[PDB]
């Protein structure tokens, strides 16, 4: 689901409209190699734009999302499951 | 090139002065052809005795537009426009015309109260409506909604909705769109107009569907994404119980994608809709206008 | 009535009437009946 | 042969054509009553078989008309109101490209400061307080005869090559540099090429804004033109695919496409307007043969 | 308090005086041109 | 509503959108007073 996520929304999107994206696009290519540490680096980088469309004159918000309780909900099972991976 | 129209039976005096008062007009011809009879003259001939509406759209487009010029002591005199030269056209529609805008042909919205400017001997003359585009263009859609909305049942507030389809406003002139409840006196019932919008709106979407579940690997990179976005948002829940769980003939496909494209270069008439008239100046009291003529 | 007559027809010459305002003795309609026209017309032309 | 002579004599027999559709012989009795100068309008009486343009007079408020009553040669559109007072009213190709999108902010700015007062003010606000743009405001034409009195009168050409009179000084459409581009895989293919406008929309997050293209492409088949245009604006097409159904504002298209009418490779020239000291950069076609044809959208 | 102030439009019949030669006009003869709209042809007499 | 009422305005505030930039592009008008005897008229004011 990462893959189709990636693949379908990100580079088509940046191709399909703001074509100045694309060396993002190389590395999110690089992201869809199996070098997760240096791609989940710069995650940052990346969710800018989702903060830009989210809302209108970018700004920087938060790394988790934009609604609060389910912003804690995500860390809450983050933290669920890296006690119990399995 | 001109045209003689020789009546077939007696006029009175009032219809000689009603051709008097109607002495520039559109008037449709099937023929093109020097020497046309009252049993050919206008369109009553073709619409109230033969399919309606869409078919009329049709052959409102292909007939041959010919204005009125002069009447003799019994004869009409009919001038049929040539591309790219002025002409003069008086104004019979209700709404305003103004400088600058394009003229259609809309078939007329058929009431059996009008005047029937003449009616001669189980003849009638029925003329077209010059109208702006974007008044043609607004009718078109008006109908449409009203022929699908009139099969539906069990709405309560059916009568208030027809309502506030048949009322329809363009600079401060109203207009009644006389397809009420289907009162059959020319509702026109454009039965296969909306059989055929919604064969359309029915087969696109499996069809579009069956496309695009092959050949991914070519980089064309903007249609398969395109796609899953504006099925999967509408259609959110996409081919669960499926009908027939996924066996389908090369030929059946086939068949699906020419019958739906079958469906729209024969619903062409409803299509598109071309300025018969480009008015360059509009007379005071806005009786009639100066045009130019194309298409 | 007959308008394409006193559009056609001999007319004999009559000496100046001295009256003021013929747009408006016709536009506030003194007569019952006239028939003016604001431009040319070739309503005159057919004979029927 | 001769040459000279039957050069002579093909030149004499065009004159003696435009004689023949200028003037009518005349087969009244002719009687000997009339003054010499009805005598000698009655030998000559003129026709209007001659100039073949097709004009339009037009009155429009003067606050409107800033480089254009000076400049004579311009699209202009036809913007209606839902006053009663005026019920059109009749805008420059160039206060409209004010606020259209494609221009940069320089030439923007730069025109806009041609363009401010009160009045143009409303107007521009009217113009984004409507809906879509191509069927509230609309082409109309090719400017020549400003009167500039207290409401400037405008002639405009509906059909034929742009002149008021005399046939002398035949003006020409003035395009902005900026505005126009020629997709085409070769620019200036073999001979005169058709000039179009395109209108196309765009959405910045929040509303839609215009864009004004002129394009010139020796295709004279709109469905090669369309098909041409879909593949220089795939990318924005793709972004109004995901706009036009969130959105709720009557629009069904991205773009719109209007031929004006034929041009001449050769008379193809560069140039700037000045007005008020504004130096500002236009291509000046030079002798347009206007022929406005329908709008066709593209989606 | 206040100040009304109110305007008022008159009619006036308002005669005029001018030396003799005053001002001089010069002018053209009468030039003609004719357009021809397929219902009526307007001839048009213009003088500069 | 209540000044509108108290001197006597009926259909208040005409928009905030539309006839805003129509009334300031045009004159907004009234309708006519159905009998009128002797002209035209209209007073202004300075508080004082």
């Amino acid at each position: 689901d990462i893959t189709k996520l990636q693949n379908v929304v990100n580079e088509y999107l940046k191709s399909k409209g703001l074509n100045k994206g694309n060396f993002e696009n190389m590395f999110t290519n690089k992201e869809k190699f199996e070098s997760q540490f240096s791609d989940i680096h710069r995650a940052l980088l990346r969710l800018g734009n989702s903060i830009r469309w989210g809302s209108n004159v970018p700004i920087d918000t938060p790394y988790v999302n934009l609604t609060a309780e389910d912003s804690s909900e995500i860390e809450n099972n983050l933290q669920d499951a890296e006690k119990n991976m399995l | 090139e001109t045209v003689y129209c020789t009546f077939d039976h007696k006029l009175s005096l009032s219809d000689i002065s009603t051709l008097c008062k109607l002495m520039n007009i559109v008037i449709p011809i099937p023929a093109h052809h020097h020497l046309i009879g009252s049993g050919n003259l206008g369109l009553y001939p073709i619409v109230s005795s033969n399919k309606d509406y869409v078919h009329i759209r049709n052959v409102l487009r292909t007939m041959v537009v010919t204005i009125l010029q002069k009447v003799e002591g019994n004869q009409l005199v009919l001038r049929k426009p040539m591309t790219g030269q002025q002409y003069a056209i008086k104004n019979t529609g209700p709404f305003p015309w103004e400088k600058g805008d394009t003229l259609t042909l809309i078939p007329p919205l058929s009431t059996h109260s009008e005047e029937k400017l003449l009616k001669l001997g189980d003849w009638e003359l029925t003329v077209p409506l010059v109208v702006p585009t974007a008044i043609a263009a607004e009718i078109n859609i008006r109908l449409l909604c009203i022929g699908l909305i009139a099969v539906h049942r069990e709405y309560n507030e059916m009568q208030t909705i027809i309502d506030e389809l048949c009322s329809i406003q363009y600079r401060d002139v109203l207009i009644k769109l006389p397809d009420i409840v289907n009162d059959k006196q020319s509702m026109y019932s454009m039965k296969t107009a909306c059989i055929s919008l919604s064969m359309i709106t029915a087969m696109a979407p499996d069809i579009v569907r069956t496309y695009i579940d092959r050949l991914t690997l070519e980089d064309h990179s903007m249609l398969l994404i395109k796609c899953q976005e504006l099925l999967s948002k509408r259609t959110t829940l996409s081919t669960q119980r499926c009908g027939q769980l996924h066996a389908t003939d090369i030929k059946d496909e086939l068949k699906k994608i020419k019958s739906v494209l079958t469906m729209i270069d024969q619903i062409n008439s409803l299509t598109n809709e071309k300025t018969y008239f480009v008015v360059c100046d509009v007379s005071a009291d806005n009786r009639m206008a100066t045009c130019i003529y194309k298409n | 009535e007959n308008w394409q007559a006193t559009e056609i027809l001999p007319k004999i010459e009559a000496p100046l009437n001295i009256f003021n305002d013929i747009k408006t003795y016709t536009a506030e309609q003194l007569f019952d009946n006239l028939r003016i026209y604001f431009g040319d017309d070739p309503s005159r032309y057919n004979i029927s | 042969m001769n040459s000279k002579s039957s050069a002579r004599a093909a030149i004499v027999d065009t004159v003696e054509a435009v004689k023949k559709r200028k003037y009518i012989s005349i087969e009244a009795g002719t009687l000997n009553n009339v003054v010499e100068k009805e005598r000698k309008f009655l030998k000559q009486f003129l026709s209007g078989r001659e100039n073949l343009r097709i004009a339009a007079r037009v009155f429009t408020p003067c606050e409107l008309l800033a480089p254009e009553l000076e400049n004579l040669g311009m699209l202009m559109y036809r913007f209606e109101t839902d006053v009663d007072n005026p019920k059109i009213l009749f805008v420059g190709l160039f206060f409209l490209c004010s606020n259209a999108f494609n221009v940069s902010a320089c030439v923007r700015t730069a025109l806009t400061t041609m363009y401010t007062n009160s009045m143009v003010d409303n107007v521009l606000s009217m113009i984004n307080t409507c809906k879509y743009l191509e069927d509230k405001v609309s082409l109309f034409g090719v400017t020549s005869l400003v009167s500039c009195g207290s409401s400037c009168l405008l002639s405009c050409v509906m059909q034929g090559n742009v002149y008021d009179a005399n046939k002398e000084n035949i003006h020409g459409l003035t395009v902005l540099k900026e505005i126009f581009l020629e997709p085409d895989w070769e620019p200036r293919q073999h001979s005169t090429q058709y000039v179009y406008v395109v209108h196309v929309y765009k959405e910045v997050l929040s509303k839609l804004q215009y864009g004004i293209y002129v394009v010139l492409t020796s295709f004279q088949n709109e469905d090669l033109v369309v098909d041409i245009l879909r593949q220089y604006f795939e990318k924005e097409r793709f972004l109004f695919l995901n706009y036009l159904i969130n959105s709720n504002t009557t629009l069904s298209y991205f773009g719109s496409v209007q031929r004006i009418g034929r041009c001449a490779t050769e008379d193809i020239k560069s140039g700037f307007l000045q007005y008020r000291g504004i130096t500002l950069p236009v291509i000046k076609l030079e002798n347009i043969f206007v022929d406005l044809s329908e709008k066709k959208v593209f989606v | 308090a206040a100040t009304l102030v109110r305007t008022d439009n008159f009619d006036v019949e308002c005669l005029l005086y001018s030396s003799r030669a005053a001002t001089s006009i010069i002018l053209d003869d009468p030039t003609v041109t004719a357009e021809a709209k397929d219902i009526v042809t307007t001839y048009n007499f213009t003088q500069h | 509503t209540w000044i509108r009422h108290h001197v006597g305005i009926e259909k208040p505030n005409p928009s905030e959108g539309e006839a805003l930039n129509i009334i300031t592009f045009g004159g907004i008008n009234k309708n006519p007073p159905s009998i009128l005897l002797h002209g035209q008229q209209a007073i202004c004011e300075v508080i004082l």
